[PDB]
């Protein structure tokens, strides 16, 4: 079993996360931009679309994380 | 300026995820979120050189996509635990993954014992030191919950990728 989301960072950094029953974007990536001294509240997320190589599309950080599962998502900074 | 990059391995559950972050932000988690892929970087002041260090942490649990990184990383972090004998154990393995990969045994590594602030030892400190010597490579003792010996961990792995 795997419901898990790539996530490319800021300063070249990348984390994977785990989403579990209930959970918003944020809700899954608050610790992996904490312990990298990010805030939430400062940072654009993407998601990074199929078939194309820079498709970016800006995601809402109170979406629910289930529905990106399998998905390479992108925080940047504003 | 030089960027090191340096690859964090060992069994689950010895701390290689709390040194990290310890060392990153000065914090120390106190809850067990196994680890699938986290990349860190900071950029720190060792020995009189602004450095860039690019730190891997790894799985320790399975999970391949090993050889990939062990091809990559600089400097090795070999982390166990003093209360997980096998653990200890399991170090040699990941040595000889590490040799494999890089065709070498002149790695820079450092060999790291952690959770020294628990009582509950089942390895001690002169079987660690014999395993070291056996790879021609320093032993350190840390606690990422009282931050000792966590910087001297990371640095001392800086200082031995100097040497190679
Ligand atoms: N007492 C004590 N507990 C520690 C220490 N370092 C880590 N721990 C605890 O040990 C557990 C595992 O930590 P963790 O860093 O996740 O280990 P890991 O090697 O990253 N695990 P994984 O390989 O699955 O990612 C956590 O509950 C953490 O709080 C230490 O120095 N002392
Ligand atoms: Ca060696
Ligand atoms: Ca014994
Ligand atoms: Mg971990």
């Amino acid at each position: 079993t795997s419901n898990t989301i790539r996530v490319f960072l800021p300063n070249k950094q990348r984390t994977v996360v785990n989403v579990r029953n209930g959970m918003s974007l944020h809700d899954c990536l608050m610790k992996a931009l904490k312990v990298r001294g990010l805030q939430p509240e400062c940072c654009a997320v993407f998601r990074l679309l199929h078939e194309h190589k820079g498709k970016k599309a800006r995601l809402d950080w109170n979406t629910d994380a289930a529905s990106l599962i399998g998905e390479e998502l992108q925080v940047d900074f504003l | 300026m030089t960027e090191y990059k340096l690859v964090v391995v060992g069994a689950g559950g010895v701390g290689k995820s709390a040194l990290t972050i310890q060392l990153i932000q000065n914090h120390f988690v106190d809850e067990y979120d196994p680890t699938i892929e986290d990349s860190y970087r900071k950029q720190v002041v060792i020995d009189g050189e602004t450095c860039l260090l690019d730190i891997l942490d790894t799985a320790g649990q399975e999970e391949a996509m090993r050889d990939q990184y062990m091809r990559t990383g600089e400097g090795f972090l070999c982390v166990f635990a003093i209360n997980n004998t096998k653990s200890f154990e399991d170090i040699h393995q990941y040595r000889e993954q590490i040799k494999r990969v890089k065709d070498s045994d002149d790695v820079p590594m450092v060999l790291v014992g952690n959770k020294c602030d628990l009582a509950a030892r089942t390895v001690e400190s002169r079987q660690a030191q014999d395993l070291a010597r056996s790879y021609g490579i320093p032993y350190i003792e840390t606690s990422a919950k009282t931050r000792q010996g966590v910087e001297d961990a990371f640095y001392t792995l800086v200082r031995e990728i100097r040497q190679h």
